[PDB]
């Protein structure tokens, strides 16, 4: 995992060539478990990773500071970068072809406070299938 | 009396001075008319007192009436401007006679209280048994006068 | 236990402070409200169970 | 002139025996006599029942006879044996009501000055109604309409008797009509409250296409000015709901949390308990 | 210090004062309620009984 | 737990242990200021005359405890330096990189742009030391590390706080309260039936 | 007519319906306040009245199939919601 | 059906209730209580209500016809009033009396048990004081010192009234010096304050007339409850007495009270001081 | 209707009634009246048989002696 | 109470006494009381077995139209009390929370009922049951739902 831990700290910072040389020192066990296509996968989706926690930080970024902040040093290629996000619907930075405008969040709705319990009801259901293997395992003799 | 007294009638002084001031100029006697607002000095005070007077009655009138007024049509009803009208309603809301909320950099004010949502669903529960007590009511009046009116 | 509150409507049992156990299945006890109080003996408890 | 009537559960089960026991040899299907009770706050109550045989003709509704002396000797009878009690109105069976009643009113109104009429359904038992109460009105049928009976009814509502409740338990002992089993007694609750609501509405609807086909008279004066208002009432704006969007649902997700987790959890603490048993059992019993 | 109920908006050079409604205490109750129904009881029994 | 335990002013010995009494009441200060920021800390710990009566021995002490109370920010950073310089001489350095200064900060971020919506970042750097770059960096590292419930408006350069109502704000806390035990109670689930 | 269907009363419907200027709209409401026609609020910003009569008259019994038609919608929409709280709830009331 | 029965078996009734007390649960579904009328009968206790309230010598709550165990009341202190919990308020605090001493030293030295230092009483090996018992007039007020104290150290405070006790509830006595007593171990800053104890209640010279017979069984319950106490908790007791040599020895003994206090009359230069403090 | 004193209120449903000569009952109150008017300490009546509060009554004290 | 007896002559006890005849029936639920033994009734003769007269035409009359609960299943009472009864109903599974937390913590390792019998609290495991979380829970639905009934009425 210190490896790992540095890969989480490449992931976070948005730096690429750090990562690629600890690869390339200690990446064949990596390849022993199977996963280094999906770690090349995350050496060059790490820039979608920084978008995401970078638009959670901000509410209206510039599409330049984005660039500048997850070296892309291009408008358009971080223009494209929020578009994929966007229809990822992982984040919901928005796109204004004039300067990058981005919507804020909005006070509680009618289901964002029920969410939760739609989501989570079924305690009961976990109840009773408690209940039933109760009435399985109460054998008396 | 009969007009300023009652009714929440839009008391603008500027009107009353001619429509109701004749006891100014020439009533019956007019001599108590003219000991109060005919003097010079303490009767242009108790003229401004008037003038505030009836723009108090007109505020607390209006707050029982409009919800939210815009700021050009309450100065023009307390014929004074927005700096005045405010501070008139400055005046009343740290006497506490009214329950108001304003916007200055908007200039919109408010005279309902936020309602707290257990009375809101309360007074809508009251609202529904109302409405159960109407249906009871209606449903026992009309089937007795269904049985006096096929009483035939 | 509502059998028991019906019982106790008849106050349930009443203290007996035992003093005298005679051969007949016979104590006199003592209650506090009035005192002595010669009564029997119960199927339970035996006349030398006093 | 009172307010409201509120009628105990002590004395319609009585009238409907009356109704029964004088309806032997009496086939006429109209049973009349006299509730005997207390008015105290603008609150009618009725405590005691009477019956006496009673014979009707069609021919204007004015063939009739009592036994007032006997009545009157229950009446005193009555209030010897206890004082708060008195005649507050007289009740005829038969709820398509003649027009005797204008007559036996007058002659009856001697014991009560507000005299009242209740008429008892001995076999409808319709939705629930056991009764109805009705009021003497004959000041002028409306501002601009012509004269008129007009008896009107005062609002009635079962009371609660005391000393009754033992009584009915015992009798009942079956069905139970208390909040037991709080779960399903609200199902049911809330299931003939719809049935109530439903068959209700439909008979004012029923009402209004009716007054629509005007085969019937029509009491509008008071039916529109009772329903408008019902009808405008502002129950459709759902904006309330948005500013109350949280109007329980922060109640309703902490019940998620804390009453489906908690039965859940104490749910689960019994079985690994009982799980823990069974191995334990299982390995030491040889 | 709590003494007012406000937000002061400095890009509209203003402060939105606000009513703020205090029943919701039952909120931090119910969490509280939560955590010291919980995690005082399934952590400890059901690592004492790790063998079931 | 520390401070809970740490605030009784009764000493074993008048100066033995923690080197000194000062040195003890330089623990207390350190902790104290990680603790919290500033509720009815003026009773917890103002009020203690022992307290009053060491700051004014430590006049350098009493400098940034009476600016961090003060919230005043143009000499509460530089006496924050000097505290983690301090620290740094000490060892007990164990919080070497998250919470000398970046959670006091943090804190009084959160104390400051609380009572607040907008405020710009360019008042607001020097309201609270200057270089607005750094400011307006520290800022991002922040939020990005979790706290100081704000988001930044580049394009304008304005800090558009969102703080949630009381309602708000612990009906979040409960939801993720409730994850943890769903994960509990899963877990649970996996205990039995097995 | 419209059961709280229409609430907003803007000032461009009140001048629809009374042929009246807009300051007296003012006069209009305030009296239709006191008499007891129109109780609901009363704004300015977007002029909306809030609709509640507490003084009703004849509706023109020849037009009671309105309603009429609003009732037995009322009894369709009632039935209907009883009827699917039955559907949801077979599985305790079956 | 069963969820419906036993759903409905739980009615209980329980309103129209009546006061009777518990004397102690000898075990489950047996008991022993005393009615305020006295008749003490053997009652059968309900699984309703257990130990979480059940605690020996309360008052609890009877049904009307049947006695039985239905409730506790919590509350002990206005069962008979006597005063109630005169803390958590600042009459008179402490400095600002103008009785300066007096001695007030053993006063301190009373309310260091109320004062933490009961840890401090062991490791050193000292006996702290239970009971003080001031045989002064009325000069230094002799409650200016009971008034304050409990609120120099945040503790209850009862005036108990001797006078008041001895009446008709001397059946009830015993019950509400236990009412009492609970009421200070449920606060250890507790401080009971007895007043008015030398003409009325338990004067050892003349002989027992009439209801003296029923004062002597109140305090001999007083004793029991004091003695019952055993420096369980660090609530404190204090008599105040105009005259002590007609008490009775069982509170006079050491082991049961022992600090003697005299607060003598206004002293004349503590005279004068008292009145530059009075003005 | 027996005369006793408020003993305790306890709560706004149930009361402590105390009559003059021994028994003391947790007992509710008449509907008509309010805890306004019962207080604690005052002088009220209870229901003969159903033991309930039914009145609150003002006492006196007299010397009576040299009066 | 309803209890009928009959006086009897100095013949019958006499005779063969208990005049109770030959039969099942009057053994069934015969408890009399105790004062009634030591009196000569109800130990005279016999007591008397009651009915009550349930007839149809009458007993359902009666369960139909007096204990009558019939459009007063719409009410919907969404926080009348509700707001502050919720505050209550946390402030009291707080308590349980405590207790629950004891148990947890008592749950000696000596077959824990050996424990429990002798250190009855009547906890939420206990005696406050999972059947007043149900109370409270069923009060929450009944509310939800009569409140959401209406608003889906509300078209
Ligand atoms: N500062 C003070 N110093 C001494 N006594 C005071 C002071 N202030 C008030 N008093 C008086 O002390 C009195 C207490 O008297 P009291 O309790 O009747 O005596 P005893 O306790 O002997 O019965 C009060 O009546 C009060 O007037």
């Amino acid at each position: 995992l210190m490896p790992y831990f540095l890969l989480t700290q490449a992931v976070r910072t948005g730096n690429l060539a750090k990562f690629n040389q600890v690869l390339d020192q200690f990446g064949e066990k990596f390849q022993a478990d199977g996963t280094y296509t999906l770690i090349i996968r995350l050496r060059h989706n790490v820039i979608k990773t920084g978008v995401r926690m970078i638009s959670l930080s901000y509410s209206r970024i510039s599409l330049a500071d984005i660039a500048q902040k997850l070296q892309l040093d291009s408008p358009e290629d971080a223009e494209f970068i929020v578009a994929k996000a966007i229809r990822d619907g992982v984040i919901e930075a928005s796109i204004n072809h004039e300067k990058g405008y981005v919507q804020s969040k909005e006070m509680i709705d009618i289901y964002s406070t029920r969410e939760p319990q739609l989501a989570f009801h079924q305690r009961i259901s976990f109840c009773l299938d408690i209940h039933n293997m109760s009435v399985k395992a109460m054998r008396f003799p | 009396l009969l007009k300023l007294f009652t009714t929440m009638e839009l008391m603008r002084w500027s009107t009353l001075v001619e429509d109701y001031g004749m006891e100014l100029r020439k009533g019956s006697l007019e001599s108590p008319a003219t000991d109060v607002f005919g003097s010079t000095e303490e009767g242009e005070k108790r003229w401004k007192d008037l003038k505030n007077r009836v723009v108090e009655h007109n505020i607390r009138i209006m707050a029982k009436y409009y919800t939210r007024i815009t700021m050009k049509r309450m100065a023009q009803l307390l014929d004074l401007s927005v700096d005045e009208s405010e501070a008139f309603l400055s005046n009343l809301v740290v006497n506490k006679t009214i329950f108001a909320k304003v916007d200055r950099l908007a200039g919109i004010i408010n005279f309902q209280r936020p309602k707290d949502p257990n009375n809101l669903l309360n007074d809508w529960s009251q609202k529904l048994n109302s409405l159960m007590s109407l249906v009871n009511k209606t449903t026992h009046l009309i089937a007795k006068e269904e049985m006096i009116h096929n009483l035939q | 236990l509502r059998e028991e509150l019906q019982l106790l409507q008849e106050q349930g049992s009443y203290v007996g402070e035992v003093v005298r156990a005679m051969d007949k299945k016979k104590v006199l006890v003592k209650v506090h409200p009035e005192g002595k109080f010669v009564v029997d003996v119960d199927k339970n408890i035996d006349i030398n169970d006093v | 002139a009172v307010q409201k009537v509120v009628v105990h559960p002590l004395v319609l089960l009585s009238v409907v025996d009356h109704f029964n026991r004088i309806g032997k040899v009496g086939n006429q299907k109209r049973v009349v006599g006299v509730l005997l009770g207390s008015w105290q706050k603008k609150v009618l109550d009725v405590s005691n029942s009477f019956a006496v045989p009673f014979d009707e003709d069609d021919k204007d509704d004015s063939v009739w006879f009592l036994d007032h002396d006997y009545l009157e000797n229950m009446y005193g009878m009555f209030k010897k044996v206890n004082a708060r009690e008195r005649i507050v109105g007289w009740y005829h069976t038969g709820p398509k009501l003649h027009k005797n009643d204008i007559a036996i009113n007058e002659l009856m109104k001697r014991y009560c000055p507000n005299s009242v009429l209740v008429i008892i359904d001995v076999k409808p038992k319709d939705l629930g109604l056991p009764t109805e109460a009705y009021i003497s009105v004959e000041e002028v049928h409306d501002d601009g309409t012509p004269t008129s009976k007009t008896f009107e009814h005062v609002t009635s509502e079962i009371g609660a008797e005391e000393a009754e409740e033992v009584g009915v338990e015992h009798l009942l002992r079956d069905i139970k009509d208390t909040t037991v089993g709080t779960l399903s007694q609200r199902i049911t609750n809330q299931v003939h409250g719809l049935k109530g609501l439903n068959s209700k509405l439909l008979d004012i609807r029923s009402y209004l296409e009716k007054v629509a086909t005007g085969k019937l008279p029509i009491n509008h004066q008071i039916i529109y000015q009772l329903q408008d208002v019902f009808n405008l009432l502002p129950d459709v704006s759902l904006q309330e709901f948005v500013k109350a969007f949280y109007l329980k649902t922060n109640d309703q997700m902490v019940v998620v949390y804390l009453a489906s987790l908690i039965r859940s959890v104490v749910a689960l603490h019994n079985l690994i308990n009982n799980k823990i048993a069974n191995r334990d059992a299982e390995k030491k019993e040889g | 210090d709590k003494k007012f109920h406000g937000i002061l908006d400095q890009g509209e050079g203003v402060l939105i004062i606000f009513d703020e409604p205090p029943v919701d205490k039952t909120y931090e109750a119910a969490l509280e309620t939560i955590q010291n129904m919980s995690k005082v009881v399934d952590s400890l029994y059901n690592k004492a009984k790790k063998l079931t | 737990q520390a401070a809970e335990l740490f605030l009784d002013t009764v000493s074993t010995f008048t100066s033995y242990e923690l080197m000194d009494y000062k040195t003890f009441v330089t623990y207390t200060v350190y902790v104290s200021m990680i603790a919290l920021e500033r509720p009815d800390l003026r009773e917890k710990v103002i009020k203690g005359a022992e307290i009053l009566e060491v700051l004014h021995s430590l006049p350098a002490v009493r400098q940034y405890l009476f600016s961090l109370y003060e919230c005043r920010y143009s000499v509460f950073f530089q006496s924050l330096a000097v505290v983690e310089q301090e620290m740094k001489k000490d060892w007990l350095f164990a919080p070497h990189y998250r919470y000398y200064v970046r959670e006091m900060r943090i804190h009084a971020y959160s104390q400051l742009l609380e009572s607040y919506r907008s405020l710009t970042l360019g008042y607001m750097a020097e309201a609270f030391g200057v270089g607005v770059e750094f400011i307006d960096q520290e800022l991002s590292r922040f939020i990005a590390a979790g706290r100081l419930h704000c988001k930044i408006d580049k394009v304008n350069e304005i800090v558009e706080t969102n703080r949630p109502d009381s309602k708000n704000w612990q009906y979040q806390e409960t939801i993720k309260k409730g994850d943890l035990l769903l994960n509990r109670v899963q877990k649970l689930s996996r205990v039995i039936n097995m | 007519t419209r059961p709280a269907n229409h609430r907003q009363l803007t000032f461009e419907e009140i001048a629809k319906s009374a042929k009246i200027t807009v300051n007296e709209v003012e006069l209009l409401v305030m009296k239709a306040l006191s008499v007891g026609l129109v109780k609901g609020s009363i704004d300015e910003v977007d002029k909306r009245v809030h609709m509640t009569w507490v003084q009703p008259r004849v509706l023109d019994l020849q037009q009671i199939k309105g309603m009429k038609d609003r009732l037995e919608f009322w009894c369709t929409d009632v039935k209907s919601m009883e009827m699917l709280v039955e559907h949801q709830a077979h599985d305790i009331l079956t | 059906e069963f969820l419906h029965a036993q759903e409905e078996v739980k009615r209980i009734q329980s309103i129209p209730l009546v006061i009777g007390q518990f004397l102690e649960a000898v075990d489950q579904n047996t008991a022993i209580v005393g009615s305020t009328t006295g008749s003490n009968y053997y009652v059968r206790i309900l699984s309703t209500i257990d130990r979480e309230l059940l605690k020996p010598n309360a008052s609890v709550a009877l049904h009307k016809h049947s006695n039985a165990l239905v409730d506790v009341l919590p509350p002990e202190a206005d069962s008979s009033i006597m005063m109630l919990t005169s803390d958590q308020k600042p009459d008179v605090m402490y400095a600002d009396i103008g009785g300066m001493d007096i001695q007030k030293q053993e006063v301190r030295e009373a309310v260091e048990l109320p004062l933490t230092h009961f840890e401090l009483y062991k490791q050193i090996g000292i006996d702290p004081p239970r009971g003080v018992l001031m045989y002064g007039p009325p000069g230094c007020g002799k409650t200016m010192l009971a008034k304050a104290v409990a609120h120099h150290t945040t503790a209850a405070f009862i005036r108990v009234v001797g006078s008041e006790f001895v009446q008709k509830y001397l059946g009830e006595g015993p019950r509400m010096v236990r009412d009492v007593f609970r009421l200070a171990k449920e606060n250890a800053p507790a401080i009971i304050f007895i007043d008015e104890i030398d003409a009325i209640a338990t004067k050892r010279f003349d002989a027992q007339t009439g209801a003296d017979r029923e004062v002597q069984r109140i305090l001999l319950e007083l004793l029991n409850q004091m003695d019952g106490f055993d420096q369980n908790v660090n609530v404190k007791v204090i008599m105040a007495t105009n005259r002590a040599d007609t008490l009775d020895p069982a509170l006079l003994r050491p082991g049961r009270l022992d600090r003697k206090i005299e607060f003598p009359l206004p002293d004349r230069r503590q005279k004068r001081l008292i009145f530059s403090t009075i003005t | 209707q027996i005369v006793g004193e408020v003993l305790k209120q306890l709560t706004e449903e149930k009361f402590i009634v105390k009559a003059t000569n021994g028994p003391r009952y947790v007992v509710g109150c008449r509907r008509q009246l309010d805890k306004s008017k019962l207080k604690p300490g005052t002088r009220v009546a209870l229901d003969m048989t159903t033991l309930t509060i039914m009145r609150y009554l003002p006492r006196e004290v007299d010397p009576l002696v040299y009066n | 109470v309803i209890d009928a007896f009959r006086l009897i002559n100095a013949n019958m006890m006499v005779l063969g006494h208990e005049p109770r005849q030959t039969t099942s029936n009057l053994g069934h639920l015969n408890k009399p009381s105790i004062q009634a033994l030591i009196h000569g009734l109800n130990r005279h003769y016999y007591s008397i077995t009651i009915n009550y007269r349930k007839n149809e035409l009458e007993q359902k009359m009666l369960l139909n139209l007096h204990k009558k609960s019939w459009m007063e299943g719409l009410t919907l009472q969404d926080y009348s009390e509700h707001c502050k009864h919720n505050e209550s109903v946390v402030k009291e599974m707080l308590e349980l929370a405590k207790n629950y937390n004891k148990a947890v913590e008592e749950e000696d390792k000596m077959t824990p009922e050996q424990l429990a019998i002798k250190n009855v609290g009547k906890q939420d495991p206990k005696r406050h049951l999972e059947e007043h979380v149900d109370v409270l829970m069923t009060s929450n639905i009944v509310q939800c739902l009569a409140a959401m009934l209406d608003t889906v009425v509300f078209k």
